[PDB]
This record gives structure tokens, sequence and C-alpha cells, in this order.
């Protein structure tokens, strides 16, 4: 065949900074839907891509206000 | 890599996620090429961007 494309049973990911491997159900079948987050600076705001719903939004919210809940 | 090749242009930059991928290249396709092998965005604008000052 050709060269391994895809990674062995996943054990060399070497766990990075900012995204989170979470899984779903696409229509087309399994995936991660790698929550590819950006810590940018500035000063307070929240964005979302892939020109979603609403519902990615207040989870995103909700998600926010329990990490204010635990700050230090 | 033919579409950097065709168009008389040299130096490629390519992710180092595809240098696996890149053994399979025949040795006519690396003829003339010097494939920049990055996996950050700052080291393509590192070389790209060198007229900095």
């Amino acid at each position: 065949l050709g060269i391994p494309r895809y990674r062995p049973d996943k054990a060399e990911t070497e766990p990075q900074v900012g995204t989170a491997q979470g899984l779903a159900w696409t229509p087309v079948g399994g995936t991660l839907l790698t929550i590819e987050v950006a810590a940018v600076p500035g000063s307070g705001k929240l964005s979302l891509t892939g020109q979603l719903g609403e519902v990615m939004k207040e989870s995103a919210q909700a998600a926010l206000t329990y990490l204010r809940a635990h700050t230090q | 890599l033919l579409a950097a090749h065709q168009a008389g242009i040299h130096k490629i930059v390519l992710p180092k996620d595809n240098e696996a991928q890149l053994e399979e290249l025949p040795k006519e396709v690396l003829e003339g090429l010097e494939i920049k092998l990055v996996e950050d965005v700052g080291e393509v604008l590192e070389y790209l961007l060198l007229p900095e000052p």
C-alpha cells in the first residue's frame, strides 16, 4: 500500500495546548470534532465559526460560566 | 509540486506532516526544488517575509 496516511491506533498524538478532541456523529460517518479554539488576547469577546446554529453558542457560554465559577 | 514546477517556481513550502508523503514522489518531480519543510506558520512567515526590515 502507500505510506500509513493515518497514525497507528491513536497513542502517538502528543497532547496539544488548545484543541480538545471531541467526538460526534456527522451524517457521513464518525469523526472527532476537534474544537480547536483560539486564546487570542484582546478586551473580552466570543465568536464561533463553521456557520452553525446558536446551540454551540450557548454551550460555549455555559462552559465559560462554569470556568468563571472556578477562576483561581 | 507540479503546479509549482510548471509555473517556474523553485523553492516550495510544504508541511512537514507530508515529509513521509514526500518520499512517494519520484526522483524526477523533485528535480529542481528546495522544499522549506515547515510545521508552524511562524516559520513560513520567517522565511517568506524575509525582507522584513
